[PDB]
């Protein structure tokens, strides 16, 4: 569900220099698992809100479960 | 070569989905199946994508062989579409490779484009146009060579293909024309006109794609088309008035004329190009529609050139002085009005309506009494078309002639109300027209709507309380919102019913009432803005409803008009938005980055590859930063921008600015998040979005400054300094570099609003004042790029445009704000250079409005400068003295105010003129009849008495003889400060006592004035107290009761 | 906003021996006493292809919660080299240290540890049989990666 | 004081009414922009385009959405938020993978490095 040039550009912004050919399938799987978790939490929030349509607020609330990862201790 | 790539029967799906996809359950090596025509087209289309996806995996061994195969193919093709596809493939190969990495394609282009064979020239120009279009920046060095080639080729009128493709090349190269390349393009322009004239009758589509080149050449920042303006305008008029021609080409030509007028309108005014322009435009406006058919705007239940001709007339009015347009248009218009044909009346009414925009003042003071032309004639015209035109014209009149049209309400309102009553239900189009006119008239009435309030409320509650079509309820809701705007505080008696109707609309979840949901939210916001305290208990409940509809259905017009609702509610709720501030800060930032407005349109060959290369190698292609392996220009058949998302941004920017200004404490954690995106919008290609972003950043600065005042912490002031250092340079860079004039006025207004609020924080970095003053002096000197450098060449000091006066006034309004921020000590050298322009604006014989504005600006700059006006009093005194000798109320009032404040803040160098200054105020006091000017003379006399060196040796008695302060309550502070500056108070006792007695009830009078009197009463209560008994005896006993009340 | 937040992690032995017990110095602050004690877990990731193949070294609990610099000794056995895949034994992997309250994790810090030969002698002629004693592991504590999970502390 | 001339086009007011009910104050739904406007629109869209193409991302989100429950719709803003979150997560994962590769004395990333980055970035 993600095109290969998008994967290459995302790796470029991350500082990756050389990429093996097996990276694409692995990163597609990683994206799929992450989106499955986030959509699961968003749907839980939407059902708690007694609605049949997921909005941006539900996604924002769902993103809070994954936590925050920042460099250092700030 | 058994490749069955053609549709065959309607079972082409049986081919595509089944075959050529089962490779797994080497084709690149022989993708040169040159067997039958347009199968080569399929092959080239597939090969383009295949090579786009896997160019870097072919190394270099077969690169040269493939390039040679493609070049050999390009020299033998006979058709056109497949030749274009091969050119696309060649350009794709060129685009991903280097400029000099393909040294034979350039040789082929150079050899073919100078060949003596017509097919060779056509194939060379087609390939050249495609290659240049693909990578425009590659041909940056050889502008002169490519322009010479284009000039040579465009002279071949025999072959339309060469003309069309050379014009496409010009389209691609036009934006990147440098100053040194101007003579070649100037020489080429007549050839472009000849090519256009040849290509117009052959085909409409090619004519449009070459009008693309003409439009790109119109605005290029270099003087390319100015020397041939007469010829270009003649060609545009010749093609525009061809009634037998198509509508699309005429619309494109009218847009070209609009751009010609906008870029340079003064050039065609000096020459005799305007009368032919009007004589060609007006018949298009009054063009008879096909018999049986009707105009698009007059349908019972954009396309025609009529609207675009009206738009051209509007743009001509905006960018031209009325004194040079009205005398040349009024005869034609007046002849049009008194015509038998109804469409002549329609054209006249439309032209007058759009002339009321850019010529607002000329119509407003001098041509507004002849309002009988619209209301009394077209509104009751036998023809319905004339009635619709009259309604639109009345709406434009009541929306542009804002202050001087409310005086005619007594005679306009009854007929408009009768017209609304006359419209039967089920005619929602006519009702919409009439309601537009009614709302536009009502919004400006203000207090005048109170006599007509019950009738309007009954009329608008007839629709809502009774069964009616959903289209006829949003119109009533909009009219109700306009009435609410008009009657800010007189709407309380009808408030509960209106509120319950709006709540009933909002609560009900029926799917056919979406537009009335939008209008209900909008009118709820309008009510929140207009009516105040009684809505505060119910304001909290409105936030839940606003977000409730914003998360049920996704609509750009629903997310908008909800941000406006919260902006309105933030005014009265205050800091109550904190629980909802997170939810309204998100879902708003996402709207700010929403790119759904630009939706691509794809009309071409369907994609049948649907295959991705599988490899396990170690890819090294990342070394090239600019990867061109992504999908670029996949048969883009143009774009279709939706005009509802940019209108969402223009309003959400203002809403978030207002929310930040109002909620100034709870918005801090989100201010940084919103600021970055609002700044990112500053480069948007949309006029209104840029204006809204520029107006929103200033509100962010004001909100952050007031937050810093709330909590004087180091992080707050550091953030304020960073925000100012990020905004003010953007404001200064967008004034003398941005072409759109509507943005420049908004930027100047925002800069004035920042300098007044932020104050000294703006000018703290060194050297900021030196460039801010330079910018404001460049706007007044017409040196900025937004004014087109006085419309090119020079001027002979003639009457400028009507809409540029507003720009100059906005530029000059920031001088008082700038003076109050620099402290006056450091602003004197810059005011020395600022003075000549303002003096020239107030020179005898100029415009009255400019005179008054210049005098008021001088007075306010004196106020800001303060004690640093000692060296400027000598220059300023003659100007103010001469201005105070005129026969205009506002101008003379401003002159007296400025002279008085100069006396107050002039210091020692202004003291020597005191006897002369007093020798002139006495004659003005008696002769003048207006209440405003005598009050300003009173204030000037008071201030002059304040700046007494030692004592005043009567001015005091004559000043205290009359105190008619009615319309200038802001002078009461000076009047009160006048008292108690330290014996003859017996004679002047009755008038000051009666003034105090009458002003006791009124709260508009500052309390400090009353406190001043008590000091002098008590100070004199001991020495010479016998006179108080005589004063009390002289006063009437009725005033004596109120006198004894205070003790 | 977590009541107890990590400030910094100091490693005393780096590079350390493969069989040398992992020991770390942890600095944190205690605003108020917690009724339940805090437990820390150290886990070693052997194979990255599966999450159920990892091993948890141990779990220890400390009753008192001292304020300031704390004195304590780890009681964890060295990770088992035998259970580590032979192919992936000499390779990079990650170690995770987390503090959990009532079974709810709120801070987790991970470190990259690399299993590489310390001498060119074995690199020149890598034998089929791997020697545990000749592999030296190092921990990149200079650039830690911290993950913070917000949880409820008081009913309020 | 100075007479303020703000009675011109209502500039400086609170906020002009949208007037979108009455023919939006005189094709608004879909219109073709001009050449100079089309070029600038192209420049703006290319300048701010996100790394992940939006159509495949909405298609994938719909795939998982119907995997959970059929007839489950998503707000466009929700899809945009999901796209931005996915881009940020992938960039963080890729930089952690680059660190893992650098620490391993290697310049090429491998799926095992991706898995190690996932494990260190918080499990879940």
């Amino acid at each position: 569900g993600i095109t290969k040039p998008a994967i290459r550009r995302l790796a470029r912004r991350g500082g990756v220099k050389r990429i093996s050919g097996l990276i694409y399938e692995e990163t597609r799987g990683v994206l799929k698992v992450f989106l499955e978790n986030v959509i699961r939490d968003a749907v839980t929030y939407t059902e708690h809100a007694k609605r049949k349509t997921v909005t941006a607020m539900d996604v924002v609330y769902a993103l809070k479960r994954q936590g925050r990862t920042l460099y250092g201790f700030g | 070569l058994r490749e069955l790539l053609l549709p065959d029967t309607e079972r082409i799906r049986r081919a595509t989905e089944q075959l050529q996809i089962v490779l797994r359950a080497a084709l690149c090596d022989l993708l040169a199946s040159a067997a039958d025509p347009q199968i080569r087209q399929f092959a080239a289309v597939l090969t383009r994508r295949r090579l786009n996806t896997r160019w870097r995996r072919l190394a270099a061994e077969q690169r040269e062989s493939l390039k040679s195969l493609i070049l050999t193919a390009l020299q033998r093709e006979t058709e056109h579409c497949v030749s274009l596809s091969l050119a696309q493939l060649s350009a794709t190969i060129f685009r991903k490779e280097g400029l000099e990495a393909w040294p034979q394609l350039l040789q082929l282009l150079q050899h073919s484009t100078h060949s003596p064979h017509s097919p060779e020239r056509e194939m060379g120009l087609l390939l050249l146009s495609v290659v240049v279009t693909s990578r425009p920046e590659a041909f940056q060095p050889h502008h002169r060579e490519l322009l010479r080639l284009l000039n040579e080729t465009l002279g071949e009128v025999g072959s339309p293909g060469l003309l069309f493709y050379s014009l496409r090349t010009l389209t691609t190269m036009a934006p990147y024309l440098s100053t040194e390349d101007v003579p070649l393009a100037r020489m080429l322009v007549p050839k472009l006109i000849m090519a256009m004239q040849t290509l117009i009758p052959i085909d409409e589509a090619k004519a449009c794609e070459a009008l693309e080149a003409l439009d790109e050449l119109l605005e290029s920042e270099v003087p390319v088309i100015t020397p041939y303006l007469s010829e270009v305008l003649t060609f545009c008029l010749e093609v525009a008035r061809n009634v037998a021609l198509g509508n699309a080409i005429r619309i494109r030509i009218l847009c070209c004329l609009t751009f010609l007028v906008k870029v340079k309108s003064k050039a065609l005014l000096k020459n005799r190009l305007l009368p032919p322009l009007l004589h060609t435009l007006f018949p298009i406006v009054a063009a008879e529609p096909p018999p049986g058919q009707l105009d698009p705007e007059d349908q019972d239940s954009g396309e025609t050139p009529k609207h675009f001709a009206v738009q051209v007339v509007d743009m001509l009015a905006l960018h031209l002085p009325p004194e040079k347009l009205c005398p040349q248009l009024m005869p034609m218009l007046e002849e049009a009005l008194r015509s038998e044909s109804p469409y002549q009346r329609k054209a006249g009414l439309l032209v007058l309506a759009v002339l009321s925009d850019g010529a607002g003042d000329h119509i407003r003071q001098r041509l507004l009494p002849p309002l009988l032309q619209i209301v009394c004639k077209g509104l009751e015209d036998p023809s319905q078309v004339v009635r619709n035109a009259a309604l639109f014209a009345l709406g434009q009149f009541s929306e542009n002639l804002q202050p001087h049209i409310s005086s005619y309400s007594r005679e306009v309102m009854p007929l408009l109300l009768a017209y609304l009553k006359s419209v039967p239900l089920g005619h929602t189009h006519h009702l919409a027209k009439a309601c537009y006119a009614l709302e536009n008239f009502v919004e400006n009435l203000g207090p005048k709507v109170q006599p007509y309030l019950p009738e309007l409320m009954e009329c608008m509650l007839q629709l809502l309380r009774n069964p009616s079509s959903p289209r006829a309820k949003e119109l009533a809701v909009s009219a109700l919102g306009a009435i609410a705007t008009a009657a800010q505080a007189s709407l309380l008696p009808y408030f509960p019913a209106i509120m319950e109707h709006l709540r009933e609309f909002l609560l009900t979840g029926r799917e056919d009432l979406q537009p009335v949901q939008i209008q209900s939210l909008e009118t709820l916001g309008v009510l929140a803005r207009a009516v105040g305290e009684p809505m505060r208990p119910l304001a909290e409940e409105c936030c839940q409803l606003g977000l409730g509809l914003c998360d049920q259905v996704d609509d750009p017009d629903l997310r908008r008009c909800t941000y406006s609702l919260f902006a309105a509610l933030s005014g009265l709720m205050g800091e109550g938005l904190a629980p909802h501030l997170e939810q309204i800060t998100t879902l708003m930032l996402l709207s700010l980055r929403s790119t759904e407005g630009i939706v691509p349109q794809y009309d071409g060959s369907s994609s049948f590859l649907l295959f991705d290369d599988e490899s396990d190698g170690e890819e090294e292609e990342e070394l090239m930063d600019e990867d061109v392996e992504e999908e670029d220009d996949s048969e883009i058949s143009g774009y279709s921008v939706e005009n509802a998302f940019f209108d969402e941004k223009e309003d959400t920017c203002a809403a978030v600015g207002e929310i930040s200004v109002n909620t100034s404490v709870a918005f801090l954690p989100y201010m940084e998040s919103v600021f970055e995106e609002v700044f990112k919008l500053l480069e948007c290609p949309h006029l209104n979005v840029r204006k809204a972003a520029h107006e929103a950043l200033g509100q962010f600065c004001c909100a952050l400054h007031k937050a810093c005042q709330s909590c004087p912490s180091e992080p707050n002031t550091a953030a304020l300094q960073a925000a100012l250092a990020r905004v003010v340079p953007s404001y200064m860079q967008a004034v003398n570099r941005e072409r759109e004039r509507q943005v420049v006025m908004a930027v100047l207004e925002a800069l004035t609003g920042v300098l007044r609020s932020c104050g000294t924080l703006t000018l703290k970095p060194p050297g900021r004042l030196a460039e801010l003053c330079g910018v404001l002096k460049a706007v007044l000197q017409r040196k900025t790029a937004c004014q087109d450098t006085d419309e090119e060449e020079e001027e002979e000091d003639d009457d400028q445009a009507e809409y540029d006066a507003m720009l100059l006034e906005h530029a000059g309004e920031a001088i008082p704000a700038l003076a109050a921020a620099a402290g006056g000590d450091s602003f004197a050298p810059f005011f020395a250079g600022f003075l000549p322009l303002l003096v020239c604006k107030t020179k005898q014989g100029c415009t009255v409005a400019e005179k008054s504005f210049a005098v008021g600006t001088l007075a306010e700059t004196i106020q800001g400068l303060g004690a640093a006006s000692a060296q400027f009093v000598s220059r300023l005194l003659p100007v103010l003295l001469s201005t105070a000798q005129e026969a205009d109320p506002e101008v003379r009032s401003n002159a007296i105010f400025g002279m008085g404040v100069l006396a107050e803040h002039g210091g020692h160098p202004a003291q020597e003129h005191f006897p002369k200054l007093l020798g002139l105020l006495f004659p003005l006091l008696a002769r003048e009849r207006h209440d405003r000017v005598r009050d300003n003379i009173c204030g000037a006399l008071a201030r002059l008495l304040m700046a007494s060196p030692t004592r005043k040796p009567q001015v005091l008695a004559a000043l205290l003889h009359a105190l008619p302060l009615k319309e200038d309550l802001e002078e009461w502070v000076t009047i009160g400060r006048l008292f108690s500056f330290l014996d003859q108070v017996i004679d002047v006792a009755p008038e000051l006592l009666r003034i105090c007695s009458l002003i006791l009830a009124d709260n508009k009078i500052p309390p400090d004035t009353k406190a001043a009197l008590l000091l002098l009463l008590t100070f004199l209560a001991k020495q010479h107290t016998d006179s108080f008994q005589a004063a009390l005896g002289s006063l009437p006993v009725d005033k004596a009761q109120e006198l004894q009340a205070v003790l | 906003m977590s009541i107890v937040s990590l400030l910094g992690i100091k490693v005393l032995n780096n590079p350390a021996k493969f069989t040398d017990p992992y020991e770390f110095e942890i600095t944190f602050e205690c605003l108020e006493s917690l009724k339940h004690d805090l437990e820390w877990k150290l886990t070693y990731v052997g194979s990255s292809r599966s999450l159920d193949h990892d091993q948890e070294l141990d779990s220890i609990l400390v009753g008192p919660v001292p304020v300031g610099v704390n004195k304590f000794v780890f009681s964890a056995d060295p990770p088992s080299a035998e259970l580590i895949p032979a192919s992936e034994l000499v390779s990079v992997t990650v170690i995770l240290l987390s503090c959990s309250y009532d079974g709810r994790e709120f801070v987790r810090v991970g470190y990259y540890v690399n299993n590489e030969y310390d001498e060119e002698e074995l690199r020149e002629n890598p034998p089929a049989k791997v020697q545990v004693d000749h592999i030296v592991r190092n921990i990149l504590a200079e650039k830690p990666r911290v993950t913070r999970f917000n949880i409820v502390w008081d009913n309020e | 004081a100075r007479t303020k001339q703000t009675a011109r086009k209502s500039t400086g007011g609170k906020a002009p009414r949208k007037q979108l009910a009455t023919k939006a104050a005189r094709k608004p739904h879909r219109y073709r922009p001009g050449t100079v406007a089309l070029r600038e629109i192209r420049r703006y869209q290319k300048s701010t385009e996100l790394l992940i193409r939006k159509l495949p991302f909405q298609r994938l989100v719909r795939e998982i959405a119907q995997d959970f429950k059929t007839d489950l719709r998503f707000q466009s803003s929700a899809v945009m938020a999901l796209q931005e979150a996915s881009e940020a997560y992938l960039v963080g994962l890729f930089e952690d993978t680059n660190l893992c590769g650098i620490h391993a004395k290697r310049v090429t990333i491998m799926p095992k490095d991706i898995q190690l980055a996932r494990r260190i970035r918080g499990e879940r």
